[PDB]
């Protein structure tokens, strides 16, 4: 039994190994405790302002959105330490980690944003961190890798399987399983095995109450819609939170669509997938007819998880949000339209929002309608990317 | 509702014996490689099985199974093809118990009640599933009852009154002792005096227990009896000997056959 139900609907529950249920039902309580505790929320929200950088901005894009009747705002979170939302979490999950008197972290990553936000809050809370990442995104990610290292972590590639972000989950719950007395798994999104996806979401949480009260502010209204891609739905999560219960907000996450939905090549389980049983939860996956869980592709790196989480498949099944997605091209073009007109370079995976909101924008280009973008991300890290596509045309 | 585990162990008892059961992977280097290899543990002294199918994400395996799966994809295994070796083997041997180590995934894949009835069908024993908890298991345990196949739980070393009471009630066939903690591997052995829960397992009236993980030596397997436990299960000894003499096939059974001599005589009386 546990003190938080594990199911959003039928998604979630805790699908581990028997050994590591008290590790849960430890991490549980630690996270209900902490969450009553005005002391842990006033050292939580002292690193996130003074460290980190909250609250980030709320930048509206009048030139993105001329000639049309769309009103565009990005939730900044490009501009928190380290370039991205993972950092809010990690804190919090550290914090977690030293309450529970743990002395390590045990991280995944894919992309190697999760691992430089782990890398890095373990660097300032005196946590000793190792890292896993498949070999593949290790040759792939040097820069990340070289920042983790720099930051005192150690790097783990792991050879096993595919060599990438599922397999080094695998090895990460590995380690888990024998060395959770002392260390703490810092899981990098809102999936996994609950309590990680109540955890992470309130962790993120900060996101969506910041748009809420910053869009009251200069607009005097809720925004019609809020838009965020959705890797595991850390992003996403955290801001759809706060605006669940507002019910006349849109919700709209967007998913990875590769070259495209139709050549199978693509990530986006939650639309496109089957419900199995992986990572720890019931949710959608991308896996063989067989059962065997195969990789997602996408130009972005950070949305390279095979399923996504539970909440997000329980929030779709009820109609509250919707889901759709955004082929690599698309956001290839999100990525260039905002450098050009505003001067911000998006990290490739919230492209994928903004993509979908130009969408919205230019189909119905009359329709009065007031969006928000989660910006997750700068694109500095994608520069070389971005380079080597348009070095292939033109 | 066929009896092999109720059975092996009540004749098992009349010998005083203790039970050898070891585990491979299905299709590990190869089905028709892998299916002289179970025939030569069942010839070797084997009393029971315990089969793994391969997945692509054994996050309960060491690097050992890790590689035996990989072996084993290089090889065109699936799950069908793991299901028609499993129905010659039954055929082979009509009293040998065979256990299938399962990740939730290929269970749950096309409907858990279906992955019952076929092994059944096959004449398959019990089912662990290795990454569903006692917490999260009624609709799995609730299928294998119906089709008479035994849901096999493991009981970790840091288990408490409940769970143990929970492993007791909900469980058939044999109850999986964990040694250690952490994953698969014939590397890290290191019992935590089990004695006392296999006591109030046998307290409270739970299936004979096998003991497993890091069990390589015949001197684990002795003192595992001695310490209350039905037998002893090993995994990646054997298959350390499969990935040993794959060049080899020859002297790979040969080892294998002396292997399961040697450990299946540390269970005698
Ligand atoms: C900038 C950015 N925005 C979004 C995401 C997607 O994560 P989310 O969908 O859980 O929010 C990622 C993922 N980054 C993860 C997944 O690989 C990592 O381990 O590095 C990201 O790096
Ligand atoms: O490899 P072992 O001997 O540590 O035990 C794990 C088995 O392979 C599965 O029960
Ligand atoms: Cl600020
Ligand atoms: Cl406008
Ligand atoms: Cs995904």
């Amino acid at each position: 039994t546990t003190l938080l139900n594990p199911y959003f609907g039928e998604f979630g529950g805790m699908y581990v190994p028997q050994i590591l249920m008290p590790a849960l039902n430890q991490l549980e309580e630690a996270f209900v405790s902490a969450q009553k505790d005005p002391e842990f929320q006033a050292q939580f929200a002292d690193l996130l302002k003074n460290y980190a950088g909250r609250p980030t901005a709320l930048t509206k894009c009048q030139n993105i959105t001329a000639g049309t009747r769309t009103t565009l705002y990005l939730k900044r979170e490009d501009l928190l330490h380290g370039g991205a939302h993972k950092t809010n979490q990690v804190l919090g999950q550290a914090l977690l980690a030293k309450r529970m008197g743990k002395s390590e972290i045990i991280a995944e990553t894919g992309a190697g944003q999760h691992g430089v936000a782990s890398a890095l809050a373990s660097a300032l809370l005196g946590l000793k961190c190792r890292i896993y990442m498949g070999a593949k995104d290790v040759e792939r990610q040097s820069p990340n890798v070289f920042r983790m290292r720099l930051m005192g972590a150690e790097v783990i590639p792991v050879h096993s399987g595919s060599a990438t972000l599922k397999d080094a989950c695998n090895e990460a719950l590995r380690d888990w399983s024998g060395s959770y007395e002392t260390a703490h798994y810092m899981l990098g999104t809102a999936a996994g095995p609950h309590p990680y996806p109540t955890i992470v979401r309130e962790f993120q949480r900060m996101i969506g109450e910041e748009t809420k009260a910053q869009i009251l502010d200069k607009e005097g209204r809720l925004p019609d819609a809020v838009i965020a891609c959705v890797g595991g739905g850390s992003n996403a999560i955290g801001m759809f939170a706060d605006f669940i219960n507002d019910t006349s907000v849109g919700l709209i996450g967007v998913e990875p669509g590769g070259h495209g939905i139709e050549t199978g090549e693509h990530g986006a389980p939650l639309k496109h997938g089957r419900v199995g049983i992986y990572f720890g939860m019931k949710a959608p996956m991308m896996q063989t007819a067989d059962g065997q869980i195969e990789e997602s592709y996408s130009i972005s790196a950070g949305l390279d998880f095979p399923s996504v989480g539970p909440q997000h498949a329980y929030l779709n099944s009820i109609g509250r949000a919707d889901y759709v997605s955004i082929t690599d091209d698309e956001a290839l073009e999100a990525f260039k339209t905002l450098c050009r007109h505003e001067g911000i370079i998006p990290a490739l995976e919230s492209s994928h929002a903004l993509a979908h909101a130009l969408k919205m924008m230019r189909e119905q280009p009359e329709k009065e309608q007031l969006l928000v973008v989660n910006l997750s991300g700068r694109g500095d890290k994608d520069i070389f990317t971005v380079h080597d596509i348009l070095k292939a045309r033109g | 509702h066929m009896e092999r585990y109720e059975n092996l162990f009540a004749q098992l008892n009349d010998r005083r014996e203790g039970a050898f059961v070891p585990f491979v992977t299905l299709g590990d280097p190869g089905i028709e490689q892998s299916l002289k290899i179970i025939d030569t543990l069942i010839d070797a002294g084997a009393d029971a099985l315990e089969l793994g199918v391969p997945f692509s994400d054994p996050l309960a395996d060491g690097p050992t199974i890790q590689n035996a799966n990989l072996r084993a994809f290089a090889a065109g295994v699936t799950p069908a093809q793991c299901f028609e070796m499993l129905a010659l083997i039954r055929e082979k041997h009509p009293t040998i118990p065979i256990g299938l180590l399962m990740y939730a995934n290929l269970v749950f894949n096309n409907g858990i009640d279906a992955f019952y009835a076929r092994c059944e069908q096959v004449g398959v024993d019990s089912v662990l599933v290795a990454d569903v908890p006692v917490e999260e298991s009624a609709p799995f345990r609730q299928a294998a009852l119906r089709h008479n196949i035994a849901p096999i739980f493991i009981c970790p070393p840091n288990a408490d009154d409940d769970l143990l009471r929970q492993v007791a009630s909900y469980g058939r066939g044999y109850t999986y002792l964990l040694s250690r903690s952490g994953v698969t591997g014939a590397e890290n052995r290191g019992a935590l005096p089990l004695h006392h829960l296999i006591e109030k397992l046998k307290e409270y009236h739970a299936a004979p227990a096998l003991q497993g993980f890091g069990i390589s030596s015949p001197e684990q397997v002795s003192a595992a009896v001695r310490a209350g436990a039905a037998g002893a299960i090993s995994g990646s000894a054997i298959v350390k000997i499969i990935e040993k003499n794959l060049a080899s096939p020859k002297q790979m059974l040969a080892e294998l056959r002396s292997f399961v001599s040697a450990m299946k005589a540390a269970s005698r009386a």
